[PDB]
């Protein structure tokens, strides 16, 4: 898409209907003449392009005015509430821009920011352009959170996230263009190689892939048609669900055999009845013969009834013979039908080990994108946000991903290696009680009209808890914490001197042995300027591998390398890391999963803020106090950095509406 | 609305596979063994067949007789007409049988004779002896 309706599709919004968003904002025009929706729609549509184009300076109400034509530019408040709303909701002056009126000289209201992960930066940023005064506690030394990126030298690997999935409609593609990101596409190709070290031939590295594809279509298709999401009361999962329909087809294998060999055994049979009744017709014309030799015997001349005996007998044989001859024409077509079926049997079997192995790598690359076990993820709901995925390749920051965090975090007020203890929450307002994370009994307490939590879901499972709220937060809050899922996936950092591998792969998988450990180093990565090659371990040995020391994960990285292209093309590696996201404090895990039992709806409740009760009782109704931002939160795009992003631009728009009014919806 | 191809999944199956924890192993098993037990069956009657087939060795050919030709006549010998009466006692209505032991009158002629020689070979008589037996 192009124009003014490229616009709308880059903004994620429909170019010709009015979002429910719009509608509660501009209750007037929705409500009203179609007329007047389109030239609604137009105005805002053109106000998007007008950024897009130039998303590295503000975006005014005036230069917008100025750029707009008739009869558009005739309502000059309509087109201010409309600017003032794309602006206010972060999708218009977003990011790393410059400003054309220099900020507001004094401030209005207090807002202090938990967590200087993407989504706090983004909401930081936009808070502060709407003139407020923020702060930011991060536990960390450093800002981005699940933005982790290694640095050394000149090898640079990220950590945490690395892929831009798709520019198109992306908020990251803005984001790319006000900062300095490197961002080289993937190339999708990926050779297996089996434990053995050797790639998987074409044929079978297909037959799987293809078989793969299919299972996943009849796991959907157990899910929305057969209704097959409850069992023994608990929900039924995708893992679960992938069991079964491989049992079905194991099930049909073996249908399909049995009723072969019965088809055998039925035409087999056929002979032998055949057979039978051959055998005794050759013991009469046997005994037959004798008889009509014995009356040819009776030399002439014979009267009439010795003439007829011969005559008689020698019908009768005929006869007999006849028979036989048609029996014996049977029995070539009974026994070529044998050899017919003999020759064509069904499919031996579903899936051999060796095809079983290259399955589970599959299954590994699923539990990776998934960071969980497939036994976790709810059946009917783990793929609810792929109607939203973004178009184009997917990208990797070259540079490394902190560019982005670190680029955001300028300008702002952010305290590093402060970790939240308790929040505090009244109908007057809160106070956020933190420690200094190397003497932890030096303690900070920070006053302000709102809190926005950008806790990861990790941190806010913690048992007992990390961070202490008061009042406790309610029920239907906590509730999604513990039904919602928190995955987790680890990755090796290998740096060497030299390419060793075929440099026009960007990545290369490896089989496993076993089902148990499908998720170990199953894939590797090579993006880099440098000679680094990045190890994925997925799946339930994610939360195994944590256990084990760095020499021991490196020592199997080489092992396996060495399999793949040669013992002494393998050399020492100069820098290796290992994650451990699972262990770290600050996250618990990597990102959320549609877990079985939860819903996408969890997401909208993890988003809702928090209102306290009366400081008097029977005091009016007070503000809401409580606000949360994360990548945990947003049930369209969850555990991606566009979806942190776009959690903080919502909050601090819901924020900044609460506490400095909304004037664009007169 | 329908499974994808070459994939298997009925609401019945489904519920058969998921009754218990290792209903799944029970019923590949109870299929396993069905396999088993059809495949000997095969070698079994395989080898009845085997022993059948040898006793039919040589087919029927120290049995077969020389074509007999000859061709159709019209007019009846004594001879022809005495070998009908006793064709018919013994074969009754199956002038095709009749035809092939006198050899040398056609079915039609048979049927004939059947109307012509009627009261003068007892002919009834004859046939009412055929259904006794
Ligand atoms: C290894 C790994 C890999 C990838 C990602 C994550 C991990 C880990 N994701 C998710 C992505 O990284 C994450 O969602 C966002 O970065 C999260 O941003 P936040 O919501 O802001 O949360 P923070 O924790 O950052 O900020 C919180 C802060 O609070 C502080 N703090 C804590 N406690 C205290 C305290 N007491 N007091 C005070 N402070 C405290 C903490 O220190 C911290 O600073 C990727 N996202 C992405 O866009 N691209 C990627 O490639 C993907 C990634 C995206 C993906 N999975 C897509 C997907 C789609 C459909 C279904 C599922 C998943 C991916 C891309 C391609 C192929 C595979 C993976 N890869």
């Amino acid at each position: 898409p192009s124009g003014v309706e490229g616009a709308a599709f880059q903004s994620r919004l429909p170019h010709d209907r009015m979002t429910s968003q719009e509608a509660a904002c501009f209750p007037d025009i929705i409500s009203g003449p179609q007329q007047t929706q389109k030239v609604f729609l137009f105005i805002r549509n053109r106000t998007l392009q007008l950024w897009l184009d130039n998303p590295k300076i503000q975006l005014t109400f005036e230069a917008t005015l100025q750029q707009l034509e008739a009869p558009y530019n005739s309502d000059t408040v309509l087109v201010h509430r409309v600017h003032s709303y794309l602006e206010r909701h972060g999708l218009i002056n977003f990011g790393i821009y410059k400003r054309i009126k220099p900020l507001p000289t004094k401030k209005t209201g207090k807002v202090i920011i938990i967590g200087s992960g993407v989504s706090g930066l983004a909401a930081a940023r936009q808070l502060q352009s709407f003139g407020m005064d923020v702060t930011l506690l991060e536990a960390r030394d450093r800002v981005g959170g699940r933005v982790a990126t290694f640095r050394k030298g000149n090898y640079v690997a990220d950590l945490g996230a690395m892929v831009v999935t798709g520019l198109g409609g992306n908020p990251m593609a803005v984001v790319s263009k006000q900062v300095n990101m490197e961002l080289a596409k993937i190339k999708q190709k990926c050779p297996l190689y089996e434990a053995n070290g050797q790639a998987v031939p074409k044929e079978k590295d297909e037959m799987v892939e293809q078989e793969f594809n299919r299972l996943l279509e009849a796991t959907s298709y157990l899910s929305h048609q057969l209704d097959f999401n409850v069992l023994n009361n608990k929900p039924v999962s995708l893992g679960q669900a992938l069991e079964v329909v491989i049992q079905l087809q194991e099930k049909h294998v073996k249908d399909e055999q049995i009723e072969h060999w019965k088809k055998i055994v039925k035409t087999q049979e056929e002979l032998k009845e055949l057979l039978n009744k051959m055998v005794n017709l050759k013991e009469k014309i046997k005994e037959l013969h004798q008889q009509y030799k014995e009356a040819s015997e009776v030399k002439p001349p014979r009267d009439i009834t010795a003439e007829f005996l011969v005559k008689s007998k020698h019908r009768d044989l005929t006869a007999l013979c006849k028979e036989y001859d048609e029996l014996a024409e049977t029995q070539g077509k009974l026994e070529e039908k044998l050899q017919e079926l003999e020759a064509n049997p069904p499919s031996d079997v579903y899936l051999s080990s060796r095809d079983r192995q290259i399955l589970d790598w599959h299954f590994a690359n699923l539990e990776f994108a998934n960071a969980t076990p497939l036994s976790t993820l709810s059946l009917k709901h783990w793929d609810q946000d792929d109607d939203f995925e973004f178009t184009g390749s997917h990208l990797t920051v070259r540079n490394g991903y902190s560019c982005v965090p670190v680029a955001l975090a300028e300008g702002l007020d952010i305290k590093l290696n402060t970790a939240v203890r308790q929040v505090r929450y009244t109908a007057s307002g809160c106070e956020v009680i933190a420690v200094n994370t190397r003497s932890t009994s030096q303690t900070f307490i920070y006053k302000c009209d709102a809190v926005l939590c950008t806790l990861p879901l990790g941190v806010l499972k913690q048992q007992p808890p990390a961070v202490q709220f008061v009042p406790p937060l309610p029920e239907w809050k906590t509730s999604a914490v513990q039904r919602m899922g928190f995955g987790n996936l680890n990755k090796v950092v290998l740096c060497f001197d030299r390419v060793f591998w075929d440099p026009s792969v960007n990545l290369f998988g490896h089989v496993g042995s076993t089902t148990a450990s499908r998720g170990e180093l199953f894939l590797f990565w090579n993006l880099y300027k440098a000679p680094i090659l990045l190890a994925l371990v997925a799946g339930e040995a994610a939360g195994i591998m944590e256990n084990i020391s760095d020499d021991v994960i490196v020592g199997r990285c080489l092992a396996i390398l060495k399999g793949i292209f040669g013992s002494s093309a393998v050399p020492q590696p100069k820098e290796t890391v290992v994650s451990r996201w699972r262990a770290d404090p600050w996250a618990r895990g990597s990102y959320s999963y549609v877990a079985a039992g939860s819903s996408g709806n969890d997401y909208d409740l993890m988003a809702q803020p928090i209102t306290p009760g009366p400081s008097i009782p029977g005091a009016p109704q007070p503000i809401p106090r409580l606000f949360f931002a994360g990548e945990h939160t947003i049930r369209n795009y969850p555990a991606t950095v566009h979806g942190a992003l776009l959690s903080g631009l919502r909050e601090a728009g819901r924020i900044a509406d609460q506490f400095l009014g909304a004037m664009y919806t007169l | 609305r329908k499974p994808p191809k070459g994939m298997f999944l009925s609401q019945e199956d489904v519920e058969a596979v998921s009754a218990n924890a290792t209903a799944a192993t029970t019923v590949l098993r109870q299929l396993d063994m069905e396999l088993v037990s059809v495949k000997r069956q095969i070698q079994n009657i395989k080898q009845t067949n085997s022993a059948l087939k040898e006793k039919l060795d040589g087919g029927i050919e120290p049995y077969r007789l020389p074509e007999v030709i000859q061709k159709c006549n019209a007019r009846w010998t004594t001879e022809e007409q005495l070998l009908a009466v006793q064709a018919i006692r013994k074969y009754g209505r199956d002038f095709q049988a009749i035809s092939d032991v006198i050899g040398n009158k056609s079915v039609v002629q048979v049927k004939n004779f059947f109307v012509n020689y009627r009261r003068r070979f007892n002919i009834d008589e004859v046939l009412q002896e055929w259904e006794a037996e």
